[PDB]
């Protein structure tokens, strides 16, 4: 009876940035998947393919918990098939996804008068990502064709752009902490069950 | 990468960094208007200087891209607007000057002190010594007496500073490609590459004078009603064929004759309309003035205020310490923060003003998701007429009745209709060739047409043809009376409040149209009408995107400003006036003056 350890990624003191976001393998453990979402503590609780209703009636191989914090307005864009500035640079889903993606409001722990710039994302990126991929480079983005010489200037932009979080955004502009679960299936062990 | 994509990431950049200062420098701004110390003016200095070095430095990179290159308008509209007028076109040194010269003259107007003849100690700041005098005396010397000294004393130091102001403004706007500087202020609603709505600088003057032509007969019969009435009150001083004398309007300049009711209302024995008896006797207190506000823009299928709203505003005055500047205010901060700062009493005017204030808001909301360049009315004109719609539908009898604070036994005859409708003239009507004579001064003086030793002659020239109304002292070139007035002084425009007075009348005569009103359109009330606020919604939310004139035809189908609705909201009241004077002289002759 080893439980899965949920509670060191939810509850974490301090989430990831979103463009350096915290991958968390889970392994060898007993999962109470029906606590999550039967808690009413999540504003956003979408699963993909997998159903939340009592569907911890399954064994999964390896479950990935994939964390970190973004604002509430780019919380859609954690989803398959999604574009924008989180999709396309920061944390991407495939088109396939089979996981759930659950959300809350931080604005209480992440937000600070005066501004909290401890979290990043990344605005420029040469190309998108592909899914699961992470890019926490900190490369001079080069926007036109004279060499940046790795210092800030004319076309050349520091890739990483703060949020800033203060206390008095708005919904749309305050920070959300994002757990993201994948269920991988391999021809393999299958050490998640999780009654 | 093209020069055109090199921009829009440029402008990726600039988005997030201006937010982020903006809503430094906002919250800072905040902090001091609610809770004024020392430590708050420093504050909001430092954030705002590092807003305003930000923005310099912004414009110049924004520079280097030449507009030539770029096809997507959007792209382009934001760029033009960063290129701004430039990091000073102008040389460092006149840049400086002119600097000096605008705190120089805002000091003046703010600080400018008139003290009474035999005691040097008793002196009268304008605001608000001498406003009270000119708003609610009814001694002709009195009135003359702050009248000239206000122009005498402070006017006279304008003088000198206000030609060489006009001199640096015209060196600046022509370096950036202007004719004059009153080409450049014109420049606001220019539009260009948008085939079937373009608009060019000079076609404002044209359209300004067009429709100030139609409403000529309803002022001449409102002049005409108002100087039969204060020569009634003054028979010694006012001509039945002359111009009105510039102290006896209600206020320091004449700019609004709303201080003229008392001696004009045509029936004296019916009361206004007047709820805050009602509110009081109800309990009412400024949540609850803003929550009706918040229920009437709810009822046309508008948003509900946020969250934020109601938690970070100030919706009454602080206390008997922490002090706060108490002017009403809306305020959009970014990042999704909306506030009002007001200090709201129980009046029916404060319930209106909340009406008025959240109109800004909602206007704020709708273009939040624009980029942030973009954020703001379609022209200078369109803000001001979308919250001045708000306390037209909120004022009316119909709306008093349906929310409570109007017995449905009281009803309304003509007689009350004439009432509201003068006073209404008067604040309106009046102040629109007022408004249209001074900017056309203006005008002229930037384009060199009136030369600095006629500048005065043609001051009160203009006055006496286009206003009717005449200096009651001859004044020199010594003299620089239209500074005396704070937009002139503080390097504001003016055409703004003439072209707001008829986008607003235009807006509720479509939106009491989609709303299906019947009778006349002073009456209406736009509550409860989803379609009303699904077409006022669809201009709202392009922000400054689109073009002023395809943002104005999405609310009333027409392309330009049209003086019609104006005309269809007076018109009970100009059919009174025309059998009013009947027996009195229509018109006025520029040639009488007070002073003979
Ligand atoms: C002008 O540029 C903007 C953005 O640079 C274009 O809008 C984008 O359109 C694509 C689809 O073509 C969307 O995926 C983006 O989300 C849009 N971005 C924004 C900021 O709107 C716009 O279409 C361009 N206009 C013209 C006429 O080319
Ligand atoms: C986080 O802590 C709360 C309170 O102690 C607890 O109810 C919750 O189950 C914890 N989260 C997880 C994932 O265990
Ligand atoms: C007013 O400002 C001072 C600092 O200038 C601050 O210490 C105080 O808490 C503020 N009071 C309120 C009511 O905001
Ligand atoms: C605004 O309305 C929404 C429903 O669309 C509701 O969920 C929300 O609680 C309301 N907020 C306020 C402050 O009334
Ligand atoms: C608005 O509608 C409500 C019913 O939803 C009605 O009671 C009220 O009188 C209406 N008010 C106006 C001004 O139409
Ligand atoms: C109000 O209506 C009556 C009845 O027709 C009319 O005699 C009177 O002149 C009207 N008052 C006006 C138009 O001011
Ligand atoms: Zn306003």
């Amino acid at each position: 009876t080893n439980l899965c350890p949920f509670g060191e990624v939810f509850n974490a003191t301090r989430f990831a940035s979103v463009y350096a976001w915290n991958r968390k393998r889970i392994s060898n453990c007993v999962a109470d998947y029906s606590v999550l979402y039967n808690s009413a503590s999540f504003s956003t609780f979408k699963c993909y393919g997998v159903s939340p209703t009592k569907l911890n009636d399954l064994c999964f191989t390896n479950v990935y918990a994939d964390s970190f914090v973004i604002r509430g307005d780019e919380v859609r864009q954690i989803a398959p098939g999604q574009t924008g500035n989180i999709a396309d640079y920061n944390y991407k889903l495939p088109d396939d996804f089979t996981g759930c993606v659950i959300a809350w409001n931080s604005n209480n722990l992440d937000s600070k008068v005066g501004g909290n710039y401890n979290y990043l994302y990344r605005l420029f990126r040469k190309s998108n990502l592909k899914p699961f991929e992470r890019d926490i480079s900190t490369e001079i983005y080069q926007a036109g064709s004279t060499p940046c010489n790795g210092v800030k200037g004319f076309n050349c932009y520091f890739p990483l752009q703060s949020y800033g979080f203060q206390p008095t955004y708005g919904v749309g502009y305050q920070p959300y902490r994002v757990v993201v679960l994948s269920f991988e299936l391999l021809h393999a062990p299958a050490t998640v069950c999780g009654p | 990468s093209t020069i055109e994509e090199q921009a829009k990431t440029f402008l990726d950049k600039f988005n997030h960094e201006a937010e982020d200062l903006f809503y430094q420098s906002s919250l800072a701004s905040w902090n001091y208007n609610t809770n004024i110390t020392e430590e708050n003016v420093q504050n909001m200095n430092n954030a705002g200087d590092k807003w305003s070095a930000f923005l310099k430095e912004q414009s110049t990179l924004a520079q280097m891209y030449p507009l030539q290159e770029i096809q997507n308008l959007t792209v382009k509209l934001q760029l033009q607007a960063l290129q701004q007028n430039g990091s000073s076109v102008l040389s460092e040194d006149k840049s400086k000057r002119l600097n000096t010269i605008l705190n120089t003259m805002s000091t003046i107007y703010s600080t400018g002190k008139v003290c009474n003849p035999d005691n040097p100690q008793e002196c009268l700041l304008l605001e608000p010594g001498l406003n009270e005098i000119m708003a609610n005396s009814l001694d002709y010397n009195e009135r003359l007496w702050a009248w000239e000294s206000w122009r005498s004393e402070v006017g006279k130091q304008l003088r000198p500073l206000y030609e060489e102001y006009v001199v640096l403004k015209n060196e600046m706007a022509r370096a950036n490609h202007y004719e004059d500087y009153g080409d450049y202020w014109r420049g606001d609603y220019e539009v260009n590459g948008v085939d079937g709505y373009d608009y060019s600088r000079g076609q404002l003057i044209e359209d300004v004078e067009h429709t100030f032509e139609e409403i000529k007969p309803l002022y001449e019969h409102l002049h005409a009603y108002v100087r039969a009435k204060l020569m009634n009150a003054y028979p010694s001083y006012i001509s039945p064929i002359g111009c009105l004398p510039a102290h006896l309007l209600g206020d320091m300049w004449g700019r609004f004759w709303t201080n003229l009711y008392s001696l004009t209302v045509p029936f004296g024995q019916k009361p206004n309309i007047d709820v805050t008896d009602a509110m009081v006797d109800q309990a009412w207190d400024a949540q609850r003035i803003f929550k009706e506000a918040e229920k009437f823009f709810v009822s046309v299928g508008l948003p509900n205020m946020t969250q934020g709203f109601w938690e970070n505003s100030m919706l009454t005055d602080p206390g008997n310490v922490q002090k706060a500047v108490c002017h009403p205010t809306a305020w959009d901060l970014g990042k999704g923060d909306f506030r009002i700062l007001m200090c709201t009493k129980v009046t029916m005017d404060d319930f209106l003003t909340a009406h008025h204030e959240m109109g800004h808001i909602q206007y704020d909301m709708a273009y939040a998701a624009q980029p942030f360049l973009l954020r703001n009315g379609a022209n200078e004109g369109f803000h001001e007429a979308v919250g001045e719609i708000m306390s037209l539908s909120a004022a009316t009898p119909k709306h008093l009745k349906s929310i409570g604070l109007l017995s449905p036994d009281f009803q309304e005859d003509n007689e009350t209709e004439i009432n509201f409708l003068l006073k209404q003239a008067l604040t309106i009507v009046g102040t629109l060739p007022f408004t249209y004579m001074l900017e056309k001064w203006r005008w002229m003086v930037f384009k060199g047409e009136i030369p600095k030793d006629q500048w005065m002659k043609k001051w009160w020239e203009m006055k006496r043809e286009i206003v009717g109304v005449v200096e009651p002292v001859p004044h020199d070139e010594t003299y620089c009376d239209p500074a005396s007035l704070f937009h002139v002084s503080n390097d504001y425009s003016f055409i703004r409040y003439y072209t707001r007075t008829l986008y607003q009348f235009q807006f509720q005569e479509a939106l009491c149209q989609a709303a299906k009103h019947e009778g006349p359109l002073h009456k209406c009330d736009i509550s409860n009408s989803t379609e009303a606020g699904q077409k006022l919604f669809n201009m709202l939310r392009l922000g400054k995107s689109e073009p002023w004139t395809l943002a104005l035809e999405n609310v009333v189908g027409a392309k330009n400003m049209n003086v019609r609705p104006l005309l269809n909201y007076f018109e009970p009241l100009f059919t009174w006036l025309k059998d009013q004077n009947k027996n009195s002289f229509v018109g006025w002759s520029t040639d009488w003056s007070p002073y003979a």
